[PDB]
RNA sequence: GGAUUUUUGGAGCAGGGAGCCACGCAUCGACCUGGUAUUGCAGUACCUCCAGGAACGGUGC
């Protein structure tokens, strides 16, 4: 639900860094809240949390390693649930790290599935090579990479994306 | 006795000069024991009372609308206009 | 110690010299005659102390309770 | 769908990410931007992103307006009354927009309070010496494409297009 | 004799501006009928003064930085 | 006992009122309330370092008024007697 | 809930050092040991002192009965 | 950007703004005749319309009906004329277009908003027929531009001015009838022998506000006319004119003093006498001239306000209350008009029962309440519940019984 | 009083409160008291130096409250 | 009221009203009004007759009032001493 | 009905010189120039250090 952005410079102020993160995430959509603590435990770490996970996945796909205040900010899915996103919103294995389902139309190939799972930094196995070319199974070694991959591929028509839980 | 000193300015344009030096002129439609006047379409001026100024007849005039000025912060009162027809 | 009110302390300070310091920095130090129900003080033969220096004695000065900031026996 | 006073009143008014009042007119696809006077300067930000506005003009008087987020739109031009209409506008995010001409960003040079510039994924920034031209035209702009401008960058930008 | 409506800012971080150009920020634990607010671990802005009690005469305004 | 009755008994009497801010209004007081809210008719009011303005009526509150100087012909002995 | 009057009564029972800022006066504040208080929140300070915010100096005042109108914000002190 | 196509669209919008006003004039040409009769008293060079056609509300042959409404139509026409001149001033100062049209050609959408919108937003918002104003002036109302006493440029509010004059005189001897007689002078009467002095601080402070309110009321009454041109003409007439002339007193100065001759009257402004008056009382004399020009422009409106004040003074209490109610109804209206008891006891009818499913409908007797479960609007109640009309849905009379519907067990 | 009764109905609308210290806080008031004490949520506060900030929740008591500016619909 | 004023801190103003003695009451506007009080109140409100108000702006001045119904708000310190005699 | 949110006030006092521009004191707090430090999942009065500049801002006098 939030795009956690890291590897940023700590020389920027908290309000200026939150405004820069909001201006970077404003291309993907409106931002609900911004978390930017300039303490030594989280120096250089700031993120924007939205009510919808799709805008956060689009922001994590767009502004990963882009030039933001002199440093390449690597943006992925949030490992922790945001206090604003959870309040806007309102199964322990779900969402699992392996998305294995059917109905993968519009020329879904093994190389296309590998290029889609390359956005996930911890992807392990990709199996999309059937006779009907419908069932695809992408398994990742990291939960936060597979969550960002599912948020990026959520809406690629619709197609079925079922976690292996 | 009659207690008409607060009701004579009821629904009439009165200019209450506050203790900070500013004066709000407006249609005070309410009277109370604390002499708190709520002025409808009030105009606030802080420099001086505008009485035929040849140099600048409109200076620091702010339209506050329905602004309720309490009687604790008031310094003086004056008659600046009649009751509005609207 | 024992529970003593500030009104009882101001009543026990009567018959002894106390200084009523106002909000403007000046104080009147004299013998308080009596205390009122609203903690009002009247010091007889009070001497005025302004900015740490004595000014003069004005006699029996009845200081207002809201105007006087503090009352301290000395 | 063209913007109107009823749409401005039905737009959401809440706190932004930097604790600012905003008017959420985003996702409207309005071909002409107008009816900005109904807010009565109660919103410091105007979010009209992902719209179909071609020329950035028609804005009404707003003394308390500070941000104008019009990113992911088809904004290929900017009006000449930018300094007269939004002199207190500090941020104007036009990321992934239709900004191509260098003269289209010439109207953003007159905004003296403008400091944040986010014009990424656009053809105006892809031109030759585009950042130097933007720094030369807008010396008051501190952030351009999420990058700070220094005195060495100002001395480098003062040579070309002087 | 009515009490001040500080139930939303109770057990929450709020900063109240006092007289003399000072501010006290802390967690409010209660209030009084004369708007006397007790803030535990208040900070005078800086340095903290611990548990403080502010009278309602100098209490001008209070703004909460948390959820109220 | 109280000066509020002596202020309220000074109707249709010419006196001066110096405010707490320093404004001086001289004129005939038409009526005063119990909380020293005196309404004066045809009272000329002058602020500090400014020209005076003539008004038909002027209401002065008791908190913002510093001192009410009554006239020498005002019956203060009759006003103090209850 | 703990009231400010209850906290002042607990401080007067403990006889510890408490400092109260002066209303409309940021230069000087009162401090001392509370022995008791009245119904109008006027605390009686034993061995009172005038703590300076800028000068950082204390002037001896003794037993001072300060009215509650001059109190702006009262807290405890270790010294 | 296509500048020639933008200029063609601006010319089409100007033609549509002319045609939309032509359709409004053909629908009600009485407003144009009233505006021409109002502008004939201001500008004399313009030609006048036909008197019989303006009386019958006709342009050539067709007589239009009577249409608050005239003020709203004048404000909408002024807004349309401000929009037309702005679009005129905007435009006053091929192969590549055809090749770029093929990009993103696979779009299932309709594009028919090129030139029809300018006519649709200017045609005299409403669904079919709810307002005579267009979409640009759909929120326009005369309540924020006129007071209750004026009633959409039909009268004037002089009671506040009379009370301000009484407060300036610092007495209670001023009545309602004397103020309208005293203000009737405001060409040299109000400068030399007026009701109040020319340089009084109490009188002039109310007089400047009264002149500004009279100019605002005249602008609200002639918003369809050229207000800026009328202000420029009134300034040019005062700049050209020496206007106040006498047989023996010659020319007076608005100083409040006369001159022996016109040679002395021109040289008096270069001395220290008239120059201090012109430097310290230019705004007061300009406000007096604007108040006199507004009173001359709306002297029929001032006479109507005086007649209404005289009718309210000479009427009774009930007649004045009825006149105030009629004025309020005119001001706050739209522009365009549009058995025994043993049966009651021994049948259960003494106790009434309501069913929550049928919109909480109350029926007498338990028989009708249990006969709700086979009904028509109560069947719409189960349709709103989402449970099908079954015996289990019939057995419950509450809304919470829909959680045990067909999509609960199988 | 009449003003104490009229001030309590100002909750839920966009109104401003000007304090005696010069702070003007304009926003949607959650509730208002009879002694000119108002609590607002999602408001903008302007200082005497021209600085404007945004507050998620504010509460201005009547001890240092100078005036309250409400909408023109409550005047009629 | 009367029993509090005769014996408490208002006893100086009560004795001045009883013996027609001049008292110097300092006002809050940097002035001091010296004169006899014709009456007294609970809130130290006195109607002063022949009150001379001396204010320092420090230049000594004087303003004389034959009658002055002074409000009890501005009264800060009222020094009662042998000034009439 | 002189004890904090309304009326018996915690308010008074000090703002000018020099040549169309700059200022007397203390305190707190954003900041500009370069080097360096953190690769960290946080809901926050406020948070890296060294070096220079401050014609920077608010408060009382
Ligand atoms: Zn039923």
């Amino acid at each position: 639900h939030t795009i956690y952005i890291n590897n940023m410079n700590d020389k920027i102020k908290k309000e200026e860094l939150k405004r820069s993160l909001y201006a970077l995430f404003s291309q993907f959509g409106h931002v609900v809240d911004i978390v930017a603590l300039k303490t030594m435990k989280m120096r250089g770490q700031a993120f924007v949390i939205f009510k919808e996970l799709g805008s956060s996945t689009n922001a994590l796909r767009q502004l990963q390693g882009f030039p933001f205040y002199g440093k390449p900010m690597r943006i992925q899915y949030a490992k922790t649930d945001s206090d604003i996103i959870s309040k806007m919103r309102g199964p322990d294995y779900p969402p699992n790290y392996i998305l294995f389902l059917n109905n993968l139309p519009e020329e879904t190939n093994e190389m296309m599935l590998s290029m889609l799972f390359n956005q996930f930094p911890g992807f392990k196995e990709v199996r999309l090579v059937p006779g009907r070319h419908d069932i695809a199974f992408v398994e990742f070694e990291n939960d936060g990479q597979a969550g960002a991959a599912r948020d990026a591929l959520q809406g690629f028509k619709a197609m079925k994306i079922t976690y292996a839980k | 006795g009659k207690s008409s000193k607060m009701l004579q300015h009821i629904d009439y344009r009165m200019r209450c000069i506050l203790q900070d030096g500013r004066i709000f002129i407006g249609t005070f439609k309410a009277f109370d024991k604390h002499m708190n006047l709520i002025l409808c379409d009030c105009d606030e001026f802080r420099k001086i009372k505008p009485k035929n100024s040849k140099q600048a007849e409109r200076e620091e005039k702010r339209v506050l609308g329905l602004v309720l000025l309490r009687g604790e912060n008031l310094v003086s009162m004056t008659v600046e206009g009649p009751p509005p027809k609207d | 110690s024992l529970p003593l009110n500030p009104k009882p302390f101001l009543n026990g300070l009567t018959g002894k010299p106390v200084m009523v310091k106002l909000k403007w920095g000046m104080e009147y130090k004299g013998y308080l005659v009596s205390v009122d129900g609203y903690m009002n003080m009247q010091l007889a033969n009070t001497e005025e102390y302004i900015d740490g220096a004595l000014s003069g004695h004005l006699g029996e000065v009845l200081i207002r309770c809201n105007n006087v900031l503090y009352i301290r026996g000395v | 769908v063209k913007l109107t006073a009823e749409l401005i009143e039905q737009a959401a008014q809440y706190t932004n990410a930097v604790r600012d009042r905003e008017l959420d007119l985003r996702g409207y696809k309005i071909p002409v931007i107008e009816n900005l006077g109904a807010t009565l300067d109660q919103f410091d930000a105007i979010d009209f992103s992902d719209n179909e506005i071609r020329k950035l003009d028609g804005f009404p008087l707003l003394r308390r307006l500070k941000t104008l987020l019009v990113n992911n739109n088809r904004i290929c031009r900017i009006g000449e009354g930018l300094d007269q209409a939004l002199p207190c506008l500090t941020e104007l995010i036009l990321t992934n927009n239709s900004l191509v001409e260098l003269g289209d960003l010439d109207p953003l040079a007159s905004l003296k309070s403008l400091t944040y510039l986010s014009i990424l994924r656009n053809p105006v920034t892809n031109k030759k010496h585009y950042r130097l031209y933007v720094i030369y035209k807008v010396p008051q702009v501190r952030v351009l494409d999420f990058q700070k401008v220094k005195l060495k960058e100002r001395q480098e930008a003062e040579k070309m297009f002087k | 004799a009515h009490p001040p409506e500080l139930k939303k800012f109770m057990d929450k971080k709020l900063s109240l501006k006092l007289n003399g150009g000072r501010h006290v920020q802390g967690i409010l634990r209660g209030f009084d009928p004369f708007m006397n607010l007790v803030i535990d671990e208040c900070v005078e802005m800086q340095n903290n003064i611990g548990m403080v009690v502010i009278r309602g005469n100098s209490i001008i305004m209070l703004e909460a930085l948390e959820r109220v | 006992m109280k000066l509020v009755r002596f202020l309220m008994k000074l109707s249709h009497e010419t006196v001066t009122i110096e405010l707490k801010n320093g404004t001086q209004v001289h004129g005939t007081i038409t009526g005063v309330d119990v909380s020293m809210n005196t309404h004066l008719k045809a009272v000329k009011m002058t602020l500090k370092n400014r020209e005076p303005v003539q008004l038909e009526t002027l209401s002065i509150r008791g908190n913002n008024i510093r001192y009410f100087i009554l006239p020498d012909s005002l019956p203060l002995d009759t006003l103090l007697v209850d | 809930m703990v009231q400010p009057i209850n906290l002042i009564f607990r401080y007067l029972q403990n006889r510890s050092r408490i400092q109260v800022w002066l209303y409309e006066q940021v230069n000087m504040r009162i401090e001392g040991c509370i022995i008791g208080f009245d119904e109008y929140m006027n605390l009686v300070l034993d061995d009172a002192e005038e703590i300076h915010s800028k000068t950082k100096s204390r002037k001896q005042l003794g037993r001072i009965m300060l009215k509650g109108d001059n109190i702006t914000l009262l807290q405890s002190v270790s010294n | 950007e296509t500048i020639l196509e933008q200029q063609r669209r601006y010319h089409e919008e100007k033609e549509r703004l002319m045609d939309v006003m032509a359709k409004e004039m053909l629908t009600k040409k009485s407003t144009l005749r009233d505006q021409i009769n109002s502008d004939h008293r201001t500008r004399a060079m313009q030609d006048r319309y036909m008197e019989v056609s303006g009386n019958l509300r006709d342009l050539y042959d067709d007589k239009d009906g009577l249409r608050a409404e005239f003020y709203n139509r004048l404000k909408q026409i002024k807004e349309f004329h401000r929009k037309h001149p702005n679009e005129i001033c905007v435009p006053m100062s091929l192969k590549a277009r055809e090749n770029p049209s093929e990009e993103a050609q696979n779009l299932v959408e309709f594009t028919d908003e090129e030139g029809y919108g300018r006519y649709l937003d200017l045609h005299d918002y409403i669904n079919l027929k709810a307002s005579e104003k267009l979409d640009y002036i759909t929120y326009l109302s005369i309540f924020d531009q006129l007071f209750d006493i004026p009633k959409e440029r039909k009268n004037a509010e002089y009671k506040r001015y009379l009370e301000m004059l009484l407060e300036y005189l610092q007495d209670y001897t001023d009545r309602v009838k004397p103020l309208q007689d005293q203000n009737e002078l405001f060409f040299e009467k109000k400068w030399e022998n007026g009701t109040f002095p020319g340089w009084p601080k109490e009188t002039s402070s109310a007089l400047t506000h009264a002149g500004a309110h009279l100019d605002l009321s005249a602008f609200s009454s002639w918003e369809e006319l050229a207000s800026l041109g009328l202000d420029r003409l009134k300034s040019a007439l005062l700049a050209l004119g020496g206007t106040l002339e006498e047989r023996a007193q010659r020319l007076f100065s608005t100083k409040s003093l006369e001159s022996l001759d016109t040679s002395l009257f021109a040289k008096n402004p270069k001395s220290k006498g008239t120059k201090r008056d012109t430097e310290r009382n230019k705004d007061i004399a300009f406000l007096e001239a604007q108040i006199y020009e507004y009173v001359e422009i709306l002297g029929e409106q001032r006479h109507l306000t005086h007649e209404n004040v005289q009718r309210k003074q000479a009427r009774t209490g009930e007649e004045r209350e009825e006149e105030e109610e009629e004025q309020i109804s005119e001001s706050e209206s739209e522009d365009e008009e549009n058995i025994p008891y043993w049966l009651y006891k021994l049948h259960g009818l003494n106790i009434n029962y309501n069913c929550e499913i049928c919109g909480n409908y109350t029926y007498r007797g338990p028989k009708a309440f249990q006969r709700h479960f086979a009904e028509w609007r109560h069947a719409h109640g189960m349709r709103c519940l989402g449970i099908p009309n079954t015996a289990h849905f019939a057995n419950v009379t509450q809304i919470e019984d829909a959680v045990s519907l067909w999509a609960k067990l199988k | 009083g009449v003003p104490i009764k009229v001030l309590h109905e100002a909750e839920g609308h966009i109104v401003t409160c000007e304090t005696n210290t010069g702070e003007v806080y304009r926003g949607k008031l959650i509730e208002a008291e009879d002694n000119m004490n108002c609590q607002m949520s999602n408001i903008t506060v302007t200082y005497r130096d021209g600085r404007v900030a945004q507050l998620e929740q504010v509460y201005i008591r009547g001890s240092k409250i100078r005036f309250l500016i409400l909408p023109d619909m409550l005047k009629n | 009221e009367e029993e509090e004023f005769n014996t408490g801190p208002l006893s100086v103003l009560t004795q001045s009203v009883k013996n027609n003695t001049q008292v110097l009451i300092n006002c809050r506007n940097n002035k001091k009004l010296l004169g006899r009080v014709k009456a007294f109140d609970r809130h130290c409100n006195m109607v002063l007759e022949n009150v001379k108000e001396m204010w320092t702006e420090p230049v000594n001045k004087d303003r004389y009032i034959s009658k002055m119904f002074l409000r009890g708000d501005s009264v800060i310190v009222v020094l009662r001493n042998p000034l009439i005699a």
